[PDB]
RNA sequence: GAUGUCGGCUCGUCGCAUCCUGGGGCUGAAGAAGGUCCCAAGGGUUGGGCUGUUCGCCCAUUAAAGCGGCACGCGAGCUGGGUUCAGAACGUCGUGAGACAGUUCGGUCUCUAUCCGCUACGGGCGCAGGAGAAUUGAGGGGAGUUGCUCCUAGUACGAGAGGACCGGAGUGAACGGACCGCUGGUCUCCCUGCUGUCGUACCAACGGCACAUGCAGGGUAGCUAUGUCCGGAACGGAUAACCGCUGAAAGCAUCUAAGCGGGAAGCCAGCCCCAAGAUGAGUUCUCCCACUGUUUAUCAGGUAAGACUCCCGGAAGACCACCGGGUUAAGAGGCCAGGCGUGCACGCAUAGCAAUGUGUUCAGCGGACUGGUGCUCAUCAGUCGAGGUCUUGACCA
RNA sequence: AUUCCUUGUCGGGUAAGUUCCGACCUGCACGAAAGGCGUAACGAUCUGGGCGCUGUCUCAACGAGGGACUCGGUGAAAUU
RNA sequence: AAGGAACUUUGCAAUCUCACCCCGUAACUUCGGAAGAAGGGGUCCCCACGCUUCGCGUGGGGCGCAGUGAAUAGGCCCAG
């Protein structure tokens, strides 16, 4: 519920106490608040964000207009929060808290067309015995006269990564508001200079 | 033999029907701004060799 | 990072030479004896794992024989071994500790040093043999 | 992936082969004409050459000669372009699309400095 | 993806000075390693491990040496972290003498 | 006028007569461990030795090491050990040529996918104006395993030996997802060292060739697992066997005949991902706005908002697509500074008979990293894109 | 290279050995120039074991080149 | 990386080994062999001294991770 979006900086190693910690620094620069959706106009409860600043120059007629109407500045990203009414104009501090369990979302890195053995972990197989099939090819694409087809959902080479990814109970390690930052153990999907979308607890344990 | 091979002609139509992609899209001509003869964007006029002075020979 | 068909030196004076594994084990150590495994899968055994091992090399006069299934807790590795503050520790060879099923020594002594890790898996009675604890 | 950040066609040799094949033509021409992409990964090893020579010492001109194996280019490089770059703060060379060829259809390239 | 003008190598360096430590002068050659075993239980030991530094890879908060020693008859290669906590202080005991980096040929 | 035949591998999916785990009933169930039957198919179901073997036997573990179907599933997917071609041998049979219930060594497994099917990705048009963007979720997919230890508690129970249910903590294994900070791997020319030979006139310094890096040592970005980080859930609703409340037919009794409650790893929902071609084509915000055309060319043509084309690039990518920049400009290159890697450059001086060593020099060199900076190219243009059908109803000047 | 029963039986080696070595004789169905038993050396012969080393494998990764993909040129095939 | 045959019908394939000099070498034998058995050491540069050269031997010194520094280049053993 209660989320921000940031943009992934990096990985650094960093110490609490006696222990090492991997973690992954997010700029959750500050959010204006953009639109406010409500069951008596939109069906359902929301908050439009938006996250890097844009030159007026480059924003488009259309986009000026709904921008103008909240009185902001335009964005370049804007992103919607189910059931999250805050006041004002979002930012980390007071929204996170440092302990709170969080669940971290962004896109994965695209690895273009990969086939089954990276794909699916298949197996490929012999390197030696007699082969034409060295390594990655999969085995048998089905059965005989039976279903004469091929399932569907065969898990078959294609296009992998680039997908959206949410990593569930992330640890907050530390927050540097002012500086608009927030330090994450462990790892978030996608790559650096990444949006990213940090928010409440999936649902917590 | 040949070992994966078709199992029937492809109709005339199911042959035109692949072919709808084919197509060659015509290039975007600029009129060159000095020697008026039609050039590409980003190129040099070919006819005077003009890319704001002149750089080709003629 | 040892398995099935390792072969690993030994750090007593059990009798036994040179051990293979012949199987990693979910390494028990608790109230009665060492437990039973937390699983049948489990590829690698880490130092402070317990393994089942078949002898290949035994000294003449020893406790411990040629060909006796033993079990052994691993000591030292080749495989790096990471702790909490960042630390990493690595040894030139791998070796194990031959044990009862109770988990104690078989052997009078231990030798070289061993993983500081043996200590926080419980195995008080190697760790106390051990002449450095790195 | 593949999210590297170089870009060859050959083998090892010849990539370097190439490069400093046409790096020794634009010196010691002045401008060359070639096939876009040949063009534009030759602009920064060329530019990075003039940048060694810019040194004016022997061993900025003994590096020079590590790629560039003509006595005279060399020379021309050092002595002659080297120095009338002396102010600019890089950036001699400049690349304008010819357009397309013949026997490939492949888009040709100047390259001048 | 997000473009915002931003300096992720300023940002990154912001979040690592309070987790740098400087340490002696040190490349290769013999040093004094003291650290501090605090994991036995409650109790807080010192052991001291002492030995050439074959390698010296990373910056910032991720620099480490690699210490490599003889203990027991058997090889020993431990990795500190500059700014671990369990370290208390390194010392040159002796400089060496090497024509490259790395020394891992000290491995036979 | 040909449906390739055993086993393996690869790849799965499905039945349940369930091997484990979940729920129960009875027990020759004190407890703990069991036995047996019922409900239950969500996930799981180890690695070796022998044999072509499936099977089976053994070793070592496990919660468990299930039985079957899918042309004894799968050879336009791989193998080719077994069997059923031609050589050859042994035993045996036959006078023989030959033969088998046999046994033994050998013995070519055919680059191009047309349709359906399956995985990825676009082009078209539709969704009653032309556009920029945010979205609901009908529907669909993924996921679903489990041990051990402690606490309850040395309690219940038991004469004792031993030893719990229920509830609550931790910590693994295997699997999966993401990630590269760590630990490592690689990093085909980023740095050094080394040989032979040929070249740059020679010396000195270098280059080629010795692989499609000559060889060695190291190694950034990247990518990577053997390295990290997270995950399977909790709550809920309806059930299964089963346990019960009220309670007749049958003045008693009965969980049922009418009604009602509880009850499973299963069902629906919840978690993650796709999702309005959901032709039933949904919603919200914002923009542009009613242009011109002789009954001779009956809708084409300037245009708006907006986009495409082209260019320079990209942690995006087969191509397309996607994201960024395009001078009103820091997009990429170069250049500057820094990081990082290599590890002390050429030249000169000194020491030595020399090989070499020392200094100058934490030198020199420099792919991909982090900024900065208008030096180079993103020039100049072209192309396209609305003026909104009708019927009913309601509100309105 | 002969044995059906058969993975005969006992021993060896292996953690575990239907194969292999050795004994044993109950030779379905050895045996003396269709030679019997043995034999140092020789073998791209066949069987079984060991040391060494290793991407054969756990379990695969990274990197290179040549195809595959894209454009311009030329343009086949079995099959139907 | 760590492991090192666990792959599998079978170490099939691919490593390891690799030239010259010195030391050294088994059962068994038809006394030839087996044998390159097995195993171990050396190898580059400079200087001085000696000799039988194209070169070699002894001494001391130098440099690198490494000296048949790159190419050509036996894996070995036990039993049938
Ligand atoms: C290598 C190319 C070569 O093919 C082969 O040699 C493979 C190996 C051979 O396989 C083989 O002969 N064999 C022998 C058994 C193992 C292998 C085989 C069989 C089936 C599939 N794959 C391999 C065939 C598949 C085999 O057919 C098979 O014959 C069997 C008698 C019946 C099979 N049916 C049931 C499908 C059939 O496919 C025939 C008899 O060939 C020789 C086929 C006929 C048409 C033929 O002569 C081709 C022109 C042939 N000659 C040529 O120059 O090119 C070919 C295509
Ligand atoms: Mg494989
Ligand atoms: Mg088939
Ligand atoms: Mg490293
Ligand atoms: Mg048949
Ligand atoms: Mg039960
Ligand atoms: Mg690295
Ligand atoms: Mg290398
Ligand atoms: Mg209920
Ligand atoms: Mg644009
Ligand atoms: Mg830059
Ligand atoms: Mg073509
Ligand atoms: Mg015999």
């Amino acid at each position: 519920m209660k989320g921000i979006l940031g943009t992934k900086i990096g990985m650094t190693q960093i110490w609490k106490n006696d222990r090492a910690i991997p973690v992954t620094v997010v700029l959750a620069g500050p959010c204006p608040i953009v639109q406010r959706k409500t069951a008596q106009t939109d069906g359902y409860e929301a908050v439009q964000i938006g996250y890097a600043p844009k030159a007026e120059r480059k924003v488009n007629k259309p986009m000026q207009g709904h921008f103008a109407k909240a009185g902001v500045a335009p964005t370049r990203i804007l992103r919607e929060f189910r059931g999250f009414a805050p006041d004002g104009d979002s930012v980390n501090v007071d929204i996170f808290a440092e302990g709170e369990k969080i669940d971290a979302t962004g896109t994965s890195k695209g690895k273009g067309t990969q086939g089954v053995m990276k794909r699916w972990n298949f197996a490929g197989g012999p390197a030696s015995h007699g082969s034409k099939k060295w390594h990655r090819r999969p085995g048998s694409i089905g059965q005989r006269k039976t279903p004469g087809r091929v399932y569907k959902g065969k898990r078959m080479a294609g296009h992998m990564g680039m997908e959206r990814v949410t990593v569930q109970n992330l640890e907050v390690v530390e927050i540097r508001a002012g500086e608009n930052l927030i330090l994450v153990k462990g790892a978030i999907p996608g790559a650096n200079g990444g949006l990213v979308v940090l928010r409440s607890a999936a649902k917590a344990s | 033999a040949k070992h994966p091979v078709p199992k029937k002609k492809t109709s005339k139509s199911k042959r035109d029907m692949r072919r709808s992609h084919h197509a060659l899209t015509a290039p975007n001509l600029t009129e060159c701004p000095q020697c008026h003869g039609k050039k590409l964007s980003h190129h040099i006029c070919p006819n005077c060799g003009y890319y704001d002075g002149r750089q080709v020979l003629a | 990072m040892i398995m099935p068909q390792s072969r690993l030196d030994v750090a007593d004076n059990s009798g036994a030479r040179e051990i293979m594994c012949i199987r990693v084990l979910n390494s028990g150590i608790g109230g009665k004896g060492l437990t039973t495994g937390g699983g049948g899968n489990k590829r690698y055994a880490h130092v402070g794992d317990i393994i089942v091992a078949s002898v290949k090399d035994a000294a003449p006069r020893g406790a411990v024989k040629a060909g006796d299934v033993v079990k052994a807790v691993v000591v030292r590795t080749s495989h790096a071994i990471k702790r909490a503050d960042g630390s990493t520790i690595r040894f030139d060879r791998n070796a194990a500790v031959i044990i009862n099923n109770q988990g104690e020594p078989r052997g009078t002594r231990v030798f070289g040093p061993v993983a500081r890790e043996l200590r926080d898996r419980r195995f008080m009675k190697i760790v106390s043999l051990a002449p450095e604890v790195l | 992936h593949g999210k590297a950040g170089r870009k060859l066609n050959r083998n090892s040799s010849a990539r370097v082969a190439l490069a400093r094949a046409q790096a020794t033509a634009l010196l010691r021409e002045g401008r060359i004409q070639t096939t876009l992409t040949k063009a534009k990964e030759l602009r920064p090893f060329v530019e990075q050459l003039i940048t060694t020579a810019k040194g004016g010492d022997l061993h900025s001109r003994r590096l020079v000669a590590q790629d560039i194996h003509d006595k005279d280019v060399v020379r021309k490089v050092m002595d002659e372009v080297a120095p009338k770059y002396a102010e600019r703060p890089g950036g001699y060379t400049r690349i304008l699309r010819v357009g397309t060829r013949r026997g490939d259809g492949v888009t040709m390239a100047l390259i001048e400095l | 993806q997000t473009h915002i003008k931003i300096n992720r190598g300023e940002l990154l360096r912001g979040i690592e000075q309070d987790h740098t430590r400087q340490l002696p002068d040190f490349r290769p050659g013999d040093t004094v390693r003291v650290d501090t075993k605090v994991r036995e239980g409650n109790r807080t030991r010192s052991q001291a491990f002492e030995g050439v530094v074959i390698a010296i890879n990373g910056s910032g908060s991720r620099k480490s040496f690699t210490v490599r020693k003889i203990s027991f008859g058997e090889g020993v290669e431990r990795v500190f972290p500059f700014a671990s906590p369990l370290v208390n202080q390194v010392t040159i005991v002796e400089r060496g003498k090497v024509r490259r980096a790395k020394l891992y040929y000290l491995r036979e």
